[PDB]
RNA sequence: AGUAGAAACAAGGGCCCUG
């Protein structure tokens, strides 16, 4: 491909395509021809055949391939020896025997109309045959060898299934004497644009041809227009040494506060022990229903704080009475209603239906959008994130499939590196956390598929398994089941992707709540459970989902993908540069930073560090948005500014008090990016105390 | 059958409508492609998503009915359903079912009698795991390594072809019936068509998925990827789990799918041809065409042309180029200068006259190129990265791995750009007899200086002093070369950096037709050359196998055994169509005229005289066997009729029938002089050369239309002949015209009448007849 | 090729109804069963099926005047009680290529008192000890094995 | 090795085995001899030895 | 499982080609090439699958 | 009520259906 005469290679002799390329060469024509021209040749040589006369010579001369003037020159000398009548045209080959020169013709339509025409030119002076590449001939006189009819015919037949595989056979290609002449047909109106949209000094689109296609190269008025436009700008050139980067502004006002759904640190569990044959949810929530401390829960009509407790508590007895049907259904009640929004869309009015009288009634301005409104700096973040950090008195909180067979060195050490990090990341909290999103999600999710335009129960719960002490007591631990709340859904009518079904959560806790924390709670006073007794609080409140939250959610498990990927990375980087298996060594005694107490810097090894970088992934999971995005896109000029002062390099910048702004930008009740700024400023701070390139 | 009947009743149906009327009438038959786009289009952006959000459903698939019904599938089995009774919107001959289904069908349902045939269908996947089993694996290490980025094969395959060759390879397997004229490809390999029959014929398959397997099985997954150590298909698969940028699973692999070997031997042959057509002085160029298609040779099990495997595989050596070229077969961008490996990234330039004193004063013209250029350049185990700039070597790194390759290729290259005072003053120890024309052929002082190079370490030493020596500057004394080749010295060359890792091989999807000269030195649309022939090592001997040089010049056998083998070729090129050839005689039962054939009489003095007599009795014998019923075995009358001249006799025949030279052959087992098998029932093996025989008739083991298409020809079209199919095809006669159906849409008029010239030799005659 | 196409090859307009011979060698017959056999056959008094990946003797129908039988090259194995059933009236067998293990396989072949030619070479039980003289004790009727009689007496040509 | 006998999976466990092509085999008849074509079989094995 | 075969050769299943003795060419690496010469050897194509 | 973003949802079609 790539080229019409490779194309001809595929079938014919690169001699001729070489021949047929001089001749379009020497006419100067469109090289698509190169294809006839060269069939027309190949025949003629085949049609030769190296056939012989009664004296031994040759029969056939071939004239065609030879050039114009040769070709005439030699017809001449032939009609003059052999005392013949010169023709007006020329030929393509002459014959001995018989004394007359034949013409040879070849065309695709399936009609007499080339050799009409034909046979109109030239009437009956010589010999004219005409093929048909789907097995015709017309002439003018007896019919030629049967041998030159096979060998034609043949040939002819495989060039037309190639042309016809490549979808060349057509007129462009093998075009008749008439239709050489393909061109686009111009219209009228497509002229009146094409001479309307032309730049402004020019007013007909042959200027502009004739204008670029003599253009010259002047280099001095190009250097000269570039000096001016390099006058007139004067881009600023900073390097960060001498401009220092400020710090970053947060923004000021309340606290931002819980966004999770579910619950982390307050929340407390009732547990259990699962049994293989009951492991449904819709099961489990009545199993736990039945020991009584499910339904020993009464709160009172008194909220420590929220709003429409009356709602609340109507649902909760719902609830419990549903539970005790066996039915996870809840019935259409006006409380119900109401915080399920059940009738809150808005009802349409067509516009023309409308009038001046019915606007100036009631107003229908443009709707005001209210963006969300700015917050302060949270201080128990750092509360969770540390909470996060410790065991939870089980493991198997996530699950996870089993580990293949082995052969080589290979896959027993990523299995031996494998199992000590999910052995050591399955203890913590952030683990249960995930776990419990997981099953939760994915039971809302079924409902939402098979009960919609219905009000179910669904919980929220989680399975483990408790830890391994020493042969010695109980051996083969068991498995648990373990419930931290309840959840709601409300007509998860999912027409769409990216649409909302509105939920309630109902969750239990031991801890008192903090205004600024808990502000979307609504939080009622139970009574007390055991452990020896202490009081019971019971948070509510009330959101949404979607399908797409749904889907990431369940799949929570990438966070354990990257974390492995930054460890193996270190351990493989430091056993290289050593050639040595450096994976445990590096694993218990390299030392990462985590924070600062005391004014002073900490370090762990990174067995234990992974956690952090476990939380922070997980947490990029949890509170992910636009604002995140953002952040986190604008933040890497910075860190790589660091590294530039961190090996000495000048590095330099056109504007960064833009950059600045454009971070501060997307810094809006949103906790993690917060949170993760005040870092990133305390981070240039410590390292001003070893490096340049910041201010404070 | 009754569903014959069907579709002729639901044709009639559609064509009662008016539109679909029209477009059936309407234009060709391609227009079905069109058609097939228009109808069942619909996408969705994320599948997970929505594969999460149908399989929470009750019955998210779809199946067909009336299969279920014959399956005797019923409706919840055990309380789970299966399916239920609905008409999707699309197929509308369709129903709604559970996945549940799919097992219940793969426990419980219908049996097939053997299901092998999947191991013939992925082939590749079955080797790839074969390949893997055969593995001894080791130790596991950590360390850097130098992965080179380039382009290379990932699926071991044998036989690869192009697209073209497939296309119709897929029909005469699978689709026959609506299989298209007979291409060049498949009358050449008739084996490989009857093997891949064999297997999937008479079977119960989908064949749409073994045609997608076998367009697998024939393509060479080509990737640029980063590798390190040997290059080879069988590793490239499973490179993945043999070492990356910090670890190295150790394991060898040398001893699989030999590949490598049929590449050695194409390359050996190549060369051998070369320097035959090179000894010639003035027509070595159609010398080279005629030995390449006077030569074949085998691959695993098969007779494959030489060149067509030269057009089918990449290797970019100074032989094979020569050969694709002769061939007009296009090919890379990629030069070669001696035993290095070159390529342009970049630059231009022209050619430029210049000159040189031998010895005192003797003037000698040699030229080079007038700009900058940057070139990659690949030495065993070393790469470069340079630049040229009239006349001079400007700079040039390095990233190899060893001293001596890396003063090997900075001499080849500092060569290459005619760098240095020896191209404007040579040293004295060369003359004019060294300079060139071993018999006439000149040579440039380029290659003169390369075999002077490769003579003495001394010269190279010698050329590598011409080149600037300075003081090893500070900090750059890791970015360093000595004269020995070592990364670091007190004292390096000029304009040199070297480096550990090497260079990522360049690369472009392009392709050039490039020509050659009667010297065997090809051009590329300038004056710039790519290959020659002084560029491969000066000779050695080997003994090919498996191999055929049915050539006078490439032959080492003596008149006798040569005689008899033209013999037996002249015997077979009676096998063709028309009377007086043997299979017209054979329809008739024709048995004696048999004896009468001109070439038994010039193949008769090569009888043992003392025997001829006995030896043709037992022939004759066997011909009239053979002839009178019709159970027949052409590769036997072609071995015994030489010895049907004589007359009969009286006498006690032994089992073998020899000729004059104490050479035998046995009426029924293969031996040295005639062989055969039924699996390539197309080639006759004498002496270790090979003979095509024709394909017009086809006795009880070919069982197919394939023997018999060299038989039959296009010709004149005529409607009052009658229309037959391609089975009834063979009870024709010799000369007679029928009507045809073939491939798809298109009918034609065949005869059986053969044409035994091809195009090679009637345009190259009548062209060589315009240049005078 | 294929038995059916074969047949109906070598049935050059000929009735299935007198015809006294035939061949259908270098064949294939799917699943190794025959294919395109009747009772319509009954003239035929010869058959030969040679190297046409067969296995078994099942669907053959019945041939009383049929005398003389080839199955060499194919392996079958186990049916040979069949031949009682269909072809009784049989006098030469061949089976050399085929899959022969013991002699058990080989006793219903005493019920075709008919027999006088048998033909196993190159199978299994030939590399047993003792095999002629007791294939000998188990079909007395027999005379001819391989081609050669008690005391190694060569067989005529025909 | 060279064999004319199919293998057995039990007395032919340390032995791989192929198939290559076919032989002859020569036997008398009556004041002359004959060949009658057979299958081959090759047996392939590894082992150890010592002085 | 039962005993499997141990020795190195072959006894019962073995195969042999033959050829004349000649006294000038009594040896292995000669009697080995002789057999090769008659291309009865080269014959031997073992097929993939075994 | 609520969600989330830099706009959308808070069922939609004909008393009945549906994602």
């Amino acid at each position: 491909s790539k080229t019409f005469a490779e194309i001809a290679e595929a079938f014919l002799e690169p001699e001729a395509v070489r021949i047929a390329k001089e001749a379009v060469e020497e006419y100067g024509d469109h090289e698509r021809k190169i294809i006839q021209i060269g069939i027309h040749f190949q025949v003629c040589c085949m049609f030769c055949d190296e056939y012989l006369s009664t004296n031994g010579s040759d029969r056939f001369v071939l004239i065609e391939g030879r050039k114009r003037g040769t070709a005439v020159s030699l017809q001449n000398e032939l009609c003059k020896s052999y005392d013949l009548e010169p023709l007006p045209f020329l030929c393509d080959i002459f014959d001995r025997e018989e004394k007359q020169f034949v013409e040879i013709g070849i065309t695709r339509k399936a009609d007499d109309s080339y050799f009409q025409s034909k046979f109109g030119k030239l009437g009956n002076s010589c010999k004219i045959f005409v093929f048909s590449y789907d097995g015709r001939l017309d002439k003018n006189c007896e019919g030629p060898m049967e041998e030159q009819k096979l060998r034609i015919f043949s040939f002819l037949a495989t060039a037309a299934d190639f042309l016809r595989k490549e979808n060349m056979f057509n007129e462009i290609f093998l075009p008749d004497n008439e239709e050489t002449i393909i061109e686009m047909k111009k219209g009228k109106t497509f002229l009146e644009l094409r001479d309307e949209s032309v730049p402004l000094p020019f007013q007909t689109y042959e200027q502009m041809k004739d204008y670029c296609e003599k253009f010259k190269g002047n280099p001095r008025e190009l250097a000269s227009k570039v000096s001016q436009m390099q006058s007139n700008i004067k881009l600023p050139i900073k390097h960060y040494e001498q401009n220092k980067f400020r710090q970053i502004r947060l923004p000021k006002g309340p606290m931002a506060p819980y966004t999770h759904k579910f619950l982390m640190e307050e929340a407390w569990m009732f547990t259990k022990i699962s049994d293989p044959e009951r492991s449904r949810a819709g099961e489990i929530l009545i199993d736990f229903f039945k020991k009584g401390n499910l339904s020993a829960i009464r709160p009172k009509d008194k909220p420590l704080q929220g709003k429409y407790p009356i709602h609340y508590k109507n649902l909760w007895n719902q609830i419990k009475a549903a539970i005790a049907d066996r039915t996870m259904v809840i019935n259409e009640n006006d409380h119900s209603e109401f915080l399920g929004g059940i009738g809150r869309a808005s009802k349409k009015i067509p516009e023309i239906s409308l009038t001046q009288d019915v606007i100036t009634t009631e107003g229908l301005k443009q709707s005001e959008n209210k963006l969300p409104e700015p917050r302060s700096f949270p201080r128990w973040f750092n509360a969770e994130w540390m909470w996060a950090i410790k065991d939870s008195d089980l493991t198997g909180w996530v699950p996870m499939a089993e580990y293949p067979p082995a052969d080589n060195e290979l896959e027993d050490y990523a299995e031996h590196l494998n199992k000590t990090m999910e052995g050591v990341l399955q203890g913590t909290n952030c683990a249960r956390e995930m776990g419990k999103c997981i099953l939760t999600v994915g039971a809302l999710m079924t409902e939402c598929r098979l009960f919609p335009g219905k009000i179910k129960v669904v919980p929220i719960y989680a399975r483990s398994k408790e830890r391994k002490s020493m042969q010695e007591g109980l051996p083969v631990p068991s498995e648990m089941d373990c419930l931290f709340g309840i959840c709601v859904k409300s007509k998860s009518h999912l027409n769409k992707d990216d649409g909302m079904y509105t939920i309630i959560t109902f969750e239990f806790s031991i801890r008192e709540p903090n205004l600024e924390k808990h502000q979307k709670y609504t939080v009622f006073e139970a009574g007390h459970t055991t452990v020896r007794e202490v009081p019971l609080y019971l948070y509510c409140r009330t959101t949404a989902l979607s399908k797409i939250k749904n889907d990431w959610l369940s799949k929570a498990r990438r966070c354990f993908i990257t974390t492995m990927d930054t460890v193996e990375t270190i351990c493989l980087r430091e056993s290289a540069k050593a050639e040595e298996n450096l994976v445990e060594k590096t694993l218990n005694e390299k030392q990462m930073w985590i924070g600062k107490k005391n004014g002073e810097l900490i370090a762990q090894p990174l067995r234990e560090a992974l956690r952090v970088q476990l939380v922070q992934q997980f947490y990029f999971c949890i509170y992910n948005d636009s604002q995140l995005e953002g952040f986190c896109n604008e933040q890497k000029k910075i860190l790589m500014a660091l590294e530039g002062d961190k090996k000495n390099k000048s590095s330099f910048g056109f504007n960064p008090e833009g950059l600045l702004e454009k971070i501060e930008e997307c810094l809006i009740n949103n906790p993690m990016c917060l949170f993760m700024a005040q870092r990133l400023n305390e981070l240039v701070i410590e390292a001003s105390k070893r490096g340049a390139k910041f201010f404070k | 059958m009754s569903l014959l009947l069907t579709i002729a009743k639901e044709y009639k149906r559609l064509c009662q409508d008016a539109k679909a009327a029209q477009m059936m009438t309407v234009g060709t038959v391609s227009n079905y492609t069109t058609f097939k786009k228009w109808t069942t289009s619909r996408k969705e952006k994320n599948p997970s998503l929505r594969m999460r959000w149908a399989m929470s459903s009750k019955f998210p698939i779809i199946a067909n009915k009336r299969m279920l019904e014959e399956a005797q599938i019923p409706k919840e089995h055990n309380n789970v359903a299966l399916w239920e009774d609905t008409e999707d919107v699309s197929k509308r001959d369709h129903v709604l079912a559970s996945a549940s289904c799919i097992n219940y069908w793969n426990f419980c349902g219908p049996c097939v009698n053997n299901s092998e045939v999947i191991k013939e269908v992925y082939k590749s996947r079955f080797g790839r795991l074969e390949r893997r089993k055969e593995i001894m694996w080791k130790e596991l290490r950590f360390t850097l390594v130098d992965r080179q980025r380039r382009r290379v094969d990932t699926q071991p395959v044998e036989q690869r072809l192009r697209t073209g060759e497939i296309k119709d390879l897929q029909m005469w397997t699978l689709f026959e019936d609506e299989a298209p004229l007979a291409s060049k490809f498949i009358l050449d390999n008739y084996g490989l068509v009857k093997e891949m029959r064999s297997k999937f014929a008479n079977k119960p398959l989908n064949k749409e998925v073994v045609a997608h397997m076998l367009e697998k099985q024939f393509n060479p997954e080509s990737r640029f990827l980063p590798v390190f150590g040997a290059i080879r298909p069988e590793r490239m698969e499973l490179i993945h789990a043999l070492g990356g940028e910090t670890w190295i699973q150790e394991a060898n692999t040398a001893g699989i799918s030999n590949v490598d070997q049929r590449k050695n031997d194409i390359r050996a042959v190549c060369r051998k041809v070369c320097l035959a057509a090179n000894a010639s002085i003035m027509n070595a160029k159609s010398k080279l065409v005629e030995y390449i298609k006077s030569t074949s040779m085998r691959i695993g099990e098969t007779e494959r042309k030489l060149e067509e495997l030269i057009l089918e595989t990449d290797d970019v050596s100074p032989e094979v180029t020569l050969c694709k070229s002769a061939l007009g077969g296009q090919l890379g961008k990629t030069l070669s200068f001696g035993p290095m490996l070159l390529k342009k990234i970049s630059g231009s330039g022209v050619k430029v006259k210049d000159t040189v004193y031998i010895q005192g004063v003797r003037a000698v013209q040699f030229e080079y190129w007038s700009e900058q250029e940057e070139f990659y350049g690949e030495y065993k185990s070393a790469t470069a990265l340079f630049s040229r700039k009239e006349r001079s070597l400007e700079w040039i790194t390095i990233g190899g791995g060893i001293n001596e390759d890396r003063k090997r290729l900075l001499a080849m290259c500092m060569i290459f750009c005619r760098d240095g005072d020896y191209f404007k003053d040579a040293p004295a120890t060369i003359t004019m007899a060294d300079l060139s024309t071993k018999l006439g052929r000149e040579i440039p002082y380029q290659y003169v200086m390369m075999n002077w190079i490769q003579k003495s370490e001394d010269n190279l030493e010698a050329l590598l002093y011409s080149r600037g020596i300075v003081e090893t500057n500070p900090g750059k004394m890791g970015s360093s070369m000595g004269i020995d080749g070592s990364k670091r010295a007190i004292k390096s060359l000029r304009a040199v950096t070297i480096q550990s890792g090497k260079i990522d091989m360049p690369e472009s999807k392009e392709k050039i037709h490039l020509e050659l000269s009667d010297n065997l030195e090809a051009f590329d649309s300038s004056g710039r050359i790519v290959a020659t022939i002084l560029d491969l090592p000066s000779d050695k001997k080997v003994t090919f196998q498996d191999v055929s040089f049915q050539h006078p010049d490439l032959a080492v056998l003596r008149d006798e055994k040569t005689a008899i083998t033209k013999g037996y070729e002249a015997l077979i090129k009676r096998l063709g169509t028309g009377d007086n050839d043997i299979p017209s005689l054979i329809a008739k039962k024709d048995y004696l005229s048999l004896y009468n054939l001109p070439e038994v009489k010039l193949m008769a003095p090569l009888i043992r005289p003392n025997r001829k007599g006995v030896y043709s009795r037992v022939a004759r014998k066997l011909v009239s066997t053979q002839v009178t019923t019709g159970h027949y075995s052409l590769h036997e009358l072609i071995k015994v009729l030489p010895f049907t001249y004589f007359a009969p006799k009286q006498g006690m025949f032994e089992g073998r029938l020899f000729f004059s030279n104490d050479s035998f052959v046995e009426p029924g087992v293969n031996n040295n002089v005639f062989s055969w098998s039924k699996a390539d029932s197309s080639k006759i093996y004498c002496h270790g050369i090979a003979i095509r025989v024709p394909l017009v008739v086809g006795d009880e083991h070919m069982d197919t239309s394939l023997a018999l298409l060299e038989g039959f020809s296009v010709c004149e079209n005529d409607p009052r002949a009658p229309m037959v199919t391609r089975q009834d095809l063979i009870d024709v006669g010799f000369g007679q015209k029928v009507r045809l159906f073939v491939g798809q849409g298109s009918v034609r008029t065949f005869k059986r009448t053969a044409s035994q010239r091809a195009a090679s030799s009637d345009v190259n005659k009548n062209v060589k007849k315009i240049k005078m | 090729m294929d038995m059916k196409k074969r047949i109906h090859l070598e049935l050059r307009n000929r009735t299935p109804s007198d015809v006294k011979e035939l061949v259908l060698d270098n064949c294939r017959s799917y699943e190794g069963k025959i294919e395109g056999l009747t009772d319509e056959f009954e003239e035929l008094e010869f058959l030969s099926t040679i190297n046409v990946g067969l296995a078994s003797v099942a669907n053959l129908p019945k041939l009383n005047k049929l005398k003389k039988l080839e199955l060499s090259d194919n392996r079958v194995s186990g049916g040979l009680e069949v031949l009682a059933e269909k072809c009784p009236n049989l006098t030469h067998l061949n089976l050399s290529g085929n899959k022969i293990k013991d002699l058990g396989t080989i006793e219903p072949l005493k019920k075709l008192e008919n027999l006088k030619s048998l033909d196993l070479f190159n199978c299994e039980v030939t590399n047993l000890n003792d095999y002629r003289e007791n294939v000998f004790k188990l079909l007395p009727q027999l005379t001819y094995l391989d081609g050669y009689d008690r005391d190694d007496k060569e067989a005529p040509d025909s | 090795e060279f064999s004319i006998r199919e293998p057995n999976l039990e007395k032919h466990q340390k032995y791989t085995v192929f198939e290559a092509g076919h032989t002859t085999v020569r036997m008398k008849k009556g004041e002359s001899v004959i060949g009658r074509e057979v299958p081959l079989y090759l047996y392939c094995r590894t082992t150890a030895l010592s002085k």
